[PDB]
């Protein structure tokens, strides 16, 4: 019934640039969203729950807020691992996912 | 009016603080099997709380008091508030929020206030 | 501490009822009069009346006993300490000259001599 | 000016704690009430005026100290009673003169050590398993098996919670009180009201009723792994009998050990069930599906479903009547699609008797017979429903501490901090 | 910790399949002093090659409960083992749209986020043709 | 400065008779499993230990006193040294060893001095 709205489907970035993305809620959320990065290949892996907890073991270059409606995951300082798809998690329904270069 | 246990709980601070032996009464008294273990660790759970309020008052000069006036002057810093706009405006369950920082400041200036309080009464008392 | 909107500059004419309302929010509504009070052109200022949200209870001068229709609804909680209210506010025998602003004022103190006094103010509205 | 902070024992405020609370009550039963405090006749129930409470029904404590205290209570209860190992055995069964009872024979153990005894108990088809058809009680590869004492009761008895001196229970008189918020009209009381711990599936039995509207509570109603603690206003009346006239045989497995065997149905064999009036089950299901739209929709349509799987105690409405464990098919309570704008259901419910009551694995109780015809009459007061991830509703359970929360909900306990230092143009003297 | 899935499979349109993934490593070892916790229920998800990732159910390993996903129409069935240590996924009446990699996922036991899966198999790749 | 609990044990007796707050607080507070009947022993044992030193203090009339000032005349037999010579020469340790004789003699003398104090002032207000 909820729709999350994923910007932008991709995008592309340099060595240590900072690089956002945001996921929009159709309606309140409160802080009920997760992010996930997946590579080629391989199965997601958990970044950020409840909207602004870092997971224990992810590098701290990391970062994620939100509340209500307007919720962002940023990488500072984008490193050559991090080429995956990113998608946030609100219940069972997930947003279209970014593809980083 | 007789409100009852916690009755003035909504009222300013100068109304609750008419009805202080309402809340003082039922501090004490109330307003191996599983029940009687679970009961025993109650019974003495009320004393030790009980003893420890009754402890910082004797420790304050106010044992045995339900009003009690001290000689720490009132820092500002810790509410700079006027005095109308306390005992008629506030509830005690605001002003606790208030003061919930400086709090532990203000059981350390009772405390030597009186030990320093007494060792002058015996020194008035040498002659 | 908090803030007391009122409706918009709704401009009749004379034998018409004007309805002017004021929410309230940042502070329990309960516990504080709504005192109504205007300033026409014609004289200064002239304090109409309050009501009591908690007892129901109000208090209006002679001058306005008649022609002032003053309810309140009941609060909604936010908080704790906070909530939100509305007052409303009615005049029976519209002239020109009842023409001013007109506020809504909360009330001082919830005991004491100034319990009620205007110390919390609106914004205003105008009138015919 | 000059102000000084002056010390004031017994101001009305309190903190969020938890403490441990101890019960009151008014054959011994289960929950050992007789070693409750007596209730007091008069109770003091003290209303805070202007006092407005944040409450969390879903993070009260109180919830998960009572589950805690029923499971302690339960294994209280079945220390001194009989060990039935000697009872897993190789069982020869045979059909009654469908095929639900069996008719099981076996070698047992005497008062002498050296004697044995073929003896025969009729037995439930969910207490056994194959290998005359050799059988076996279903508990023997996974636990150890105690029969419950048969002089204690399951009867729920209204419990109350007090809380000790110094701590206060607050109240909720809010008539439309949904879960969580801040309630306008609250009340400090000593003790809870009278409680009764009845352990049920689906349907929420013998419970409190709420006033006003039909409510429906949940954490996150958005979440679909949330159940839906649903509670009726009106009460739909529901009846239960197992029909069938059963007898007890003693069996001495033992120098004062007894266990209690089904012996034989005197008359006829007929099937447990329970009736509810399909009238008012018609329009209370309306009421709740009324409420329902004010959090998904006036247009979309609502639709009730049984469950989708699970173990036995979750797929049908577990309860117990008289003494014995009854599972109900509730496949006619859930079987209605609402749009957007005599009678009587019977339910065919099974009996089982080793049952494992909570969730442990390792620790199961046979329930000895209920002699005679059992029948009780019970009120479904409350529901627990679960919505598919058209919204569609089926009940569920099995997690015991929802039906506690559904009783728990009107409570806080809170702790009593009486020591308050404010500042007055006041000091004492030299 | 990773989950362990059963491997890949091929089937006709029609057939049916079963995923295992193992969610635990224990036996008979369960019991302590203390009462414990809930459990996490045991989620499964599928993605079709260049899809986005779709849920399908949850299924409560303590006592069986499941909650299928509507578009299903109770095609899936999700079951365990005695021992609780194995979740099973069944679908029923595979057609083509239905190839895909599916995973099993798991929130982390200290956490209370049941949707935050912390823990995912390797995943298992169903192919219907 | 602040020494801490018994930071003053080594120092004379005029010099801790000022840190008296110091070991007052840890009185009570401090500085069916095993562990859980053995802690449930001690926190009886605890409260115990403290009502009695509150029972000596108010059948003394000192309750609330730290420093408190009696009626009893100080028998040379007890000790005959100077003013001088104990709160500015010996330790509490000492001072305890010392009077370790006559310590139950002054304990009663300290309580009759009181109930014959307050039947007096029962007579000074009969008027
Ligand atoms: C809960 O919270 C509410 C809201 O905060 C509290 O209500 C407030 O209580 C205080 C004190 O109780 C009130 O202040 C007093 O106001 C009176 C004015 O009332 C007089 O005039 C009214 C209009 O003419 C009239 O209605 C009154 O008549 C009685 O009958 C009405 C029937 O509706 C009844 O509701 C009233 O309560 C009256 O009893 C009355 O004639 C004022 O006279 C008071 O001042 C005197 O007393 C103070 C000492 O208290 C003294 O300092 C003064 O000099 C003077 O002697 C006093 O200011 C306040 O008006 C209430 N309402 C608000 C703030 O909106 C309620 O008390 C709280 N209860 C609890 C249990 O917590
Ligand atoms: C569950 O299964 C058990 C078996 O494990 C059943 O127990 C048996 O039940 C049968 C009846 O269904 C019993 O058989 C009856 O025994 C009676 C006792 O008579 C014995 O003793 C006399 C001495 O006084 C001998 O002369 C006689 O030969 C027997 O050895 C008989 O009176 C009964 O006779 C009836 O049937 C015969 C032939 O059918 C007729 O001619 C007679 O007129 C009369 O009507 C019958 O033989 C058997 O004894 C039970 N066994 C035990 C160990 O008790 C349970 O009944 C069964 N329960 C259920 C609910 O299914
Ligand atoms: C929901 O609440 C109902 C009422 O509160 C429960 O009904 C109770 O069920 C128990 C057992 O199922 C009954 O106890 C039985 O009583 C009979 C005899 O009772 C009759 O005789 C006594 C004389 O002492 C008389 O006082 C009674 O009124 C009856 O006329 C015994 O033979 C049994 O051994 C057993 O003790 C209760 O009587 C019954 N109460 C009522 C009011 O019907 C119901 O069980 C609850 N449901 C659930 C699921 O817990
Ligand atoms: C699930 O429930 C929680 C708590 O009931 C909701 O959290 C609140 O959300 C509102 C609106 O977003 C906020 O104004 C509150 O501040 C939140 N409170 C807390 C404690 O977080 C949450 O929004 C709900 N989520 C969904 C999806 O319904
Ligand atoms: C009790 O009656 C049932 C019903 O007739 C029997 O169930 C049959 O069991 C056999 C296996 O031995 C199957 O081949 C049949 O298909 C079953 N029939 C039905 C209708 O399900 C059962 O075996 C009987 N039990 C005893 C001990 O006689
Ligand atoms: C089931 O039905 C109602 C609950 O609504 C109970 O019967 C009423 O009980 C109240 C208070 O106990 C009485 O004031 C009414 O007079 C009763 N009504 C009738 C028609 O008798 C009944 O006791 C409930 N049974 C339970 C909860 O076991
Ligand atoms: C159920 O069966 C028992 C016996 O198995 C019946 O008890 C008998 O009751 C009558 C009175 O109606 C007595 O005269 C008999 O002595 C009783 N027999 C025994 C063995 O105690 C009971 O009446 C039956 N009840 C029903 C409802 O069928
Ligand atoms: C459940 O049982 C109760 C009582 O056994 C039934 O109530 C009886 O209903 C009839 C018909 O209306 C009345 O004549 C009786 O007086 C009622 N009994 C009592 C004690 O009041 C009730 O109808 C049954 N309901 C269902 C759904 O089975
Ligand atoms: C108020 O408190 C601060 C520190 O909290 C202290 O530095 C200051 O001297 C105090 N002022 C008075 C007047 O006591
Ligand atoms: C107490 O300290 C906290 C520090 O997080 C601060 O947020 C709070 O405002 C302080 N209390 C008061 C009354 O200022
Ligand atoms: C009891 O033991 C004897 C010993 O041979 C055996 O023949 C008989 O079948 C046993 N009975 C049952 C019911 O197992
Ligand atoms: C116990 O026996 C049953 C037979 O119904 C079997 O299915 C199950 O796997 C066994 N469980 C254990 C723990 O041995
Ligand atoms: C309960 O009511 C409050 C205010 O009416 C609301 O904020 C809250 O969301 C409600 N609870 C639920 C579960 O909807
Ligand atoms: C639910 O209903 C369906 C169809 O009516 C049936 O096949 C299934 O067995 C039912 N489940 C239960 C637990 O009764
Ligand atoms: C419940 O009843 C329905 C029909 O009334 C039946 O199809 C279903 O199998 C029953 N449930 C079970 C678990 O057998
Ligand atoms: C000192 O104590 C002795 C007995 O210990 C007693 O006889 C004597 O009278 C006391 N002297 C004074 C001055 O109190
Ligand atoms: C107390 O009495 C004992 C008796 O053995 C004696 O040795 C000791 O010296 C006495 N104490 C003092 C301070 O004289």
């Amino acid at each position: 019934d909820i729709q999350m709205t994923q910007s932008p489907s991709s995008l592309s970035a340099s060595l240590g640039d900072r690089v956002t993305i945001t996921c929009q809620a159709s309606r309140g959320i409160g802080k009920d969203l997760n992010w996930y990065q997946q590579k080629a290949g391989k199965a997601p892996k958990l970044l950020v729950s409840d909207a602004s907890t870092l997971e224990g073991g992810v590098p701290s270059r990391f970062s994620g807020s939100g509340f209500h409606q307007n919720f962002s995951l940023t990488i500072s300082s984008l490193q050559a691992e991090d080429v995956a798809t990113y998608f946030c998690q609100q219940y069972e329904t997930f947003g279209q996912g970014t593809k980083v270069d | 009016v007789f409100l009852g246990f916690l009755g003035a709980a909504g009222s300013t601070m100068g109304a609750a603080s008419m009805t202080l032996t309402v809340q003082a009464r039922n501090l004490l008294s109330g307003i191996l099997t599983v029940w009687g273990i679970k009961q025993l660790q109650a019974r003495v759970l009320a004393v030790e709380r009980y003893l420890r309020d009754q402890q910082l008052l004797g420790i304050w000069g106010c044992s045995g008091k339900l009003i009690c006036c001290t000689n720490v002057p009132w820092n500002s810093s810790w509410s700079n508030r006027n005095l109308s706009e306390i005992w008629d405006n506030m509830t005690w369950l605001q002003w606790d929020k208030e003061i919930s920082n400086y709090t532990q400041i203000i059981y350390g200036l009772l405390e030597e206030s009186q030990n320093q309080q007494e060792k002058n009464e015996q020194d008035l008392l040498a002659l | 501490q908090g803030q007391l909107v009122q409706s918009g500059a709704t401009t009749t004419k004379p034998g018409s009822s004007v309805k002017i309302s004021c929410k309230t929010s940042g502070y329990r509504f309960n516990f504080y009069h709504i005192n109504w009070i205007r300033q026409t052109a014609g004289r200064g200022p002239e304090w109409m009346g309050w009501i009591s949200p908690y007892s129901g209870d109000k208090n209006l001068a002679p001058a306005f006993q008649d022609r002032v229709n003053m309810t309140t609804d009941t609060e909604v909680p936010v908080t704790s300490f906070t909530s939100t209210g509305a007052a409303y506010m009615e005049i029976r025998n519209l002239t020109s000259d009842d023409t001013g602003t007109y506020f809504c004022a909360k009330g001082l103190l919830r005991d004491g001599s100034s319990t009620w006094l205007p110390y919390l103010w609106g914004q205003g509205t105008l009138l015919t | 000016e000059n102000l000084w902070v002056t010390v004031y024992y017994g101001v009305p405020v309190w903190k969020d704690a938890e403490t441990t609370l101890f019960c009151a009550s008014d054959k011994h039963n289960v929950w050992a009430t007789h070693a409750c405090v007596p209730t007091d006749p008069n109770p003091q129930e003290i209303h805070l005026e202007n006092v407005t409470e944040e409450f969390n029904m879903w993070k009260n404590n109180m919830v998960e100290q009572m589950h805690t205290d029923i499971i302690s209570l339960w294994d209280q209860s079945l220390k001194p009673c009989v060990k039935l190992t000697p009872l897993c055995v190789t069982l020869q069964c045979t059909n009654v003169t469908r095929g639900e009872l069996k008719n099981c024979s076996f070698n047992m153990t005497t008062e002498l050590r050296d004697k044995k005894q073929k003896v025969y108990s009729l037995f439930y088809r969910l207490d056994v398993v194959q290998i005359n058809k050799e059988y076996r009680l279903i508990n023997c590869n996974t636990s150890a098996i105690t029969q419950a004492c048969p002089k204690v009761s399951f009867e729920p008895i209204p419990i109350h919670y007090c809380a000790p001196a110094g701590f206060a229970i607050l109240k909720c008189k809010d008539k439309k009180f949904n879960g969580t918020g801040p309630c306008p009209s609250v009340s400090t009381v000593q003790c809870t009201h009278g409680i009764k711990p009845v352990v049920s599936t689906q349907l929420l039995l013998n419970g409190s009723l709420a006033e006003e509207e039909v409510m429906i509570r949940s954490e996150n109603i958005t979440n679909n792994a949330k159940n839906i603690l649903v509670q009726f206003n009106t009460p739909v009346q529901i009846n239960c009998t197992r029909p069938n006239n059963n007898t007890r045989k003693s069996i001495r497995i033992g120098p004062g050990q007894a266990f209690y065997a089904t012996g034989d149905i005197i008359g006829d064999i007929r099937q447990a069930h329970c009736n509810v009036s399909k009238a008012t089950w018609n329009e209370t299901l309306g009421k709740v599906v009324k409420q329902l739209r004010k959090h998904f929709g006036n247009n979309t349509i609502i639709r009730f479903a049984n469950s989708s799987g699970g173990d036995l105690e979750v797929t049908t409405h577990s309860f117990n009547c008289g003494g014995e464990f009854f599972y109900c098919n509730t496949s006619g309570l859930f079987n209605s699609t609402w749009i957007s704008n005599n009678d009587s259901i019977t339910l065919p419910c099974r009996i089982k008797q080793i049952i494992n009551m909570w969730q442990r694995i390792g620790q199961a109780m046979y329930a000895p017979p209920i002699q005679g015809v059992i029948r009780c009459v019970s009120n479904i007061t409350g529901l627990i429903l679960t919505r598919d991830g058209t919204e569609t509703f089926r009940p569920g359970g099995g997690d015991m501490r929802d039906n506690w929360r559904s009783e728990l909900y009107k409570y806080k306990v809170v702790k009593i901090e009486p020591l308050g230092v404010a500042p007055t143009r006041c000091k004492r003297r030299v | 910790v990773q989950l362990v899935q059963s491997g890949a499979a091929v089937r006709k349109p029609g057939a049916s399949v079963t995923v295992s993934c193992k969610f635990a490593e224990d036996d008979d070892y369960s019991p302590y002093w203390v009462n414990p916790a809930p459990e996490h229920f045991i989620h499964f998800l599928r993605q079709a090659p260049g899809q986005q990732l779709e849920w399908l159910a949850w299924m409560n390993p303590t006592n069986g409960a499941v909650n299928y996903a509507w578009y299903l129409n109770g095609r899936v069935t999700a079951t365990r083992d005695r021992s609780m240590t194995t979740a099973f996924l069944e679908v029923k009446s595979l057609r083509s749209d239905d190839t895909a990699v599916y995973y099993c996922a798991r929130a982390q036991k200290r956490g209370r986020s049941e949707w935050a899966y912390a823990h995912w198999g390797q995943g298992t790749p169903v192919v219907v043709s």
